[PDB]
């Protein structure tokens, strides 16, 4: 799911130590140069670290980066409030003759007790039954850090046809809120035994489950 | 005293075209390489293209191959990204950003690294008149003594749509989340309030959507 | 003088030399399902599925993980044989064997524990070579590196044979004779 | 099978069982190791590059002027004086001129006179350091024998890129199923960088002797900085002309690029990439750790099938005889019958081969390979596969003295 993978999310307390990995091949991280960046909350990407371990000048020395086999690793330590920040892994990649980027990793500097998302699944409405239509309406509220996963299961397998998701935002109280929508024709709706959503946050995963009958 | 600054972009459609442009001013901007990288909302960085020092290489993302086009010109300093034949995945802010090297080697690409970066130019890909939505209800049946019922606000065209519950009179216990854009252009959200479940079938709960760019005001009954 | 233990059973034979030959790659691109080679279901084979990155650099339309698998006939080139030895074959003379096994290797025998033995690292078999046998995790041996577009490299080990002998050095040396084994 | 078109190449030999072989790795040259019961393997330095090297100097090659000024005096009136005399940016000259009743004076004879010009510099090279935080050479490991010019590496196991600064002199190579090399590459006989600065020229860059670049005759600034910096010996640029009565015309002189291009007419190149510079001026002194390289297939049964040409044989510039050969068993990964024999009866194998056991790695028909052998000089026979279906073809080598 990315030529780069690294993880979508990683927290530590401030004062801590924290590592975000990127594991790619041979033809990418293992022999070419590892960059990574810095994307703080609403602002252009900045050059963290260059040639896999070099630090441009600007940048103070919490910053860390190593490089071994076919993955990349990146060291915050010291920890700061400032340093909750999307990061990004990034290099040359020789097989497809492209340049790539990591999937990103939403560094999180916990100010607040963790929250469990609390989860809301809603079936299709018979109006919109009617309409000839079909939605699932997967609701994720007050969690924190802000940062989930989720998935969409029929009766006893995995679904990623026709689901879109938003991305976690800003609750009004510090906390975080995403949406993930389902969509089907009734054929399907009427057919399975049961629907379900998956979220899991910081290791651990909510299941909701709906019925047609 | 490194600066790029990005321009060109707007509110284009589909099918058409675009062309970005970025200044430099700070280096010898004929002896760097330059990238072009853009980033959907709330996205990861997807890097576009590269091209050389003279502009005698340029490479390209498998998703834009044969629709764009990337050049330069050394003797005035700037940098041009030609969008031909654009889609709703090419929605974007798109940054312009100095390579460290000017590719002038077969060991220049595996060194690369994007040293300076600009400041982005949004480019929005929409393809949609104004449309009012259509609105669902979401119903509860059988968390032990609450539960939560609400309202999809489904297919709508632009931003924003409020909604309230009881026409203002209720307001503790909503949530209405943000909207996600679709596999289509439009937009769908949903409103949720949770209340007592003791007061489900002896209160009337009635959510209201309001659509301003048209004109559209439905309000919906959502009983077990 | 004359401890002799006479005919025995194998129990579990370990390869410490091995050998690979037709050895075959298939590789699908993005949206065109996973790879199949012919021998892929063979049980004298080790294979080997992962994901690998595609894209039109390397000979494809749409971007995306593709199927990659390799497969190679494993083959036993140098093994080791362990006997287990019963109190009921056993005779002493003058003028505790359930802990123990009788490995031998390349005309060399040793007494060794049955734990150590049944816990070491390498592919192996049960029974006797009538020919034929089915080799249990050829991994140990065989493994699969660099995954890539077309094709995957692997790479054999080569003899274990000294690292074997080395962790054979505080054990029981014995001996053979024909059919039969000197103790003491 | 790299090495075989270069002009430049060596053939390092091994011992019984050894464990150290020394080379030496010129830019655009190549080393060919052979150690006896070893892969034959190509050693290169195809990289040294250097990056973030701290300024020096700037000296100006193209300086121009504007809003000059002179101030005149009678004799016994006093020393000529301007207020932008003391300016940094100014050049001045003194200089005594005859005055009379003539031209204003009230006795004949010497009046002071006083020039300056606001000195510009439109264009200047510079001079950086180069320690030895910023060199990084890189190296090439190439086993001979493998699937079939260029690089495509990363995925083949029989090649691979090492990297070496002069504080990481060491460094380790994995080669698949060949084991893995070793490397410990002195850098300070790599190039006495502690005498040399980089010059930098309008995107054009050499390697200069430090005492050279101190003795240019221009002006200069040390370091750098931001805005406007201080220029000493601005009179390297800024000639004044026939003093007068009252004024004199101050002139500055051409562009001094083409001056320094000539300058410079042996020095060493260096390319540019970006803000990294790359040199080919190489030379390295390593030490090659081999106890860790293993052959691949040394219980290989032999190659039954037949051996076919694809390229007729060719002569290297070294005597050697490069050969590609299509094997169309299935019987792989197997062992390549390959010898010379002076006499086709005996098959008593005479001269030697350079990829040493080569070796038929994939068991798919129609395989390719390059051999590389070392003949005797005169007539013999290259031979290749065995039996019937053997091909065996006449060859010649000629002599010495170059």
């Amino acid at each position: 799911q990315s030529v780069l993978t690294q993880p979508p999310s990683v927290s530590a307390a401030p004062g801590q130590k924290v590592t975000i990995s990127c594991s790619g091949s041979s033809s990418n991280i293992g022999n070419n140069y590892v960059s990574w960046y810095q994307q703080l909350p609403g602002t252009a990407p900045k050059l963290l670290i260059y040639d896999s371990n070099k630090r441009p000048s600007g940048i103070p020395d919490r910053f860390s980066g190593s490089k071994s086999g076919t993955s990349a690793t990146l060291g915050i330590t010291g920890l700061q409030t400032g340093d909750e920040a999307d990061y990004y892994c990034g290099t040359w990649d020789s097989s497809l003759s492209v340049w790539v980027f990591g999937g990103g990793t939403k560094l999180t500097v916990l100010g607040q007790p963790k929250a469990a998302p609390s989860v809301t699944l809603f079936p299709p409405s018979s109006e919109e039954l009617q309409a000839n239509k079909a939605t699932l309406v997967c609701l994720i509220s007050d969690f924190y850090p802000g940062a989930v996963t989720v998935a969409w299961k029929a009766d006893s397998s995995p679904v990623k046809a026709g689901v879109e998701t938003t991305t976690p935002s800003k609750q009004s109280n510090n906390k975080y809120a995403a949406s993930s929508y389902l969509s089907l024709t009734p054929e399907q709706w009427k057919s399975h035994r049961s629907y379900s959503c998956q979220v899991t946050h910081e290791g651990s995963t909510v299941e909701k489950t709906v019925a047609p009958t | 005293e490194v600066q790029l600054v990005e321009s060109g972009g707007g509110v284009v459609q589909p099918g058409r075209s675009l062309r970005l442009s970025c200044a430099a001013s700070g280096f010898t901007f004929s002896s760097y390489a330059m990238h072009w990288v853009r980033q959907a909302p709330g996205k990861g960085l997807e890097w576009v293209a590269v091209i050389s020092y003279d502009g005698s290489n340029k490479y390209y993302a498998d998703s834009v191959k044969g629709r764009f086009t990337i050049s330069r010109d050394n003797s005035k300093s700037t940098l041009y990204l030609q969008m031909n034949n654009l889609r709703a995945e090419d929605t974007a802010v798109y940054y312009c950003a100095r390579d460290h090297l000017g590719w002038s080697s077969i060991w220049s690409a595996p060194e690369s690294f994007l040293d300076y970066w600009g400041q982005g130019t949004l480019v929005t890909v929409s393809s949609a008149s104004t449309k009012g939505p259509s609105v669902f209800p979401l119903a509860p049946s059988s968390s032990g003594g609450t539960a939560a019922l609400g309202c999809l606000v489904k297919d709508y065209f632009p931003e924003p749509v409020t909604v309230s519950w009881n026409s203002g009179a209720l307001t503790s216990g909503v949530h209405t989340f943000p909207a996600v854009l679709q596999s289509s252009g439009l937009y769908s959200l949903s409103s949720v309030v949770t209340v007592p479940s003791s007061s489900l079938g002896t209160q009337t709960y009635i959510c209201n959507v309001n659509h301003k760019p048209s004109n559209t005001k439905v309000d919906k009954r959502v009983e077990p | 003088v004359t401890t002799t233990v006479s005919n025995m059973a194998e129990v579990r034979s370990y390869c410490y030399e091995a050998s690979i030959s037709d050895m075959a790659s298939d590789s699908r691109c993005p949206t065109q399902g996973e790879a199949y080679l012919d021998k892929q279901s063979d049980t004298q084979y080790v294979c080997k599925r992962t994901l690998v990155d595609r894209g039109w650099g390397n000979g494809c339309g749409l971007f995306g993980k593709g199927s990659l698998v390799t497969c190679a006939k494993f083959a036993c080139s140098k093994k080791m044989t362990g006997k287990s030895i019963q109190p009921e074959n056993l005779e002493y003379r003058i003028m505790d064997f359930s802990d123990l096994y009788y490995l031998t290797m390349n005309n060399k025998h040793w007494l060794v524990h049955k734990e150590w033995f049944h816990d070491i690292p390498l592919p192996w078999h049960a029974g006797a070579d009538t020919g034929t046998p089915h080799w249990n995790n050829k991994e140990a041996l065989v493994e699969f590196k660099d995954a890539h577009a077309k094709r995957q490299t692997v790479v054999v080990l080569g003899s274990q044979e000294g690292a074997v002998h080395t962790a054979l050095a505080g054990a029981l040396e014995a001996e053979m004779d024909g059919a039969k084994g000197r103790l003491s």
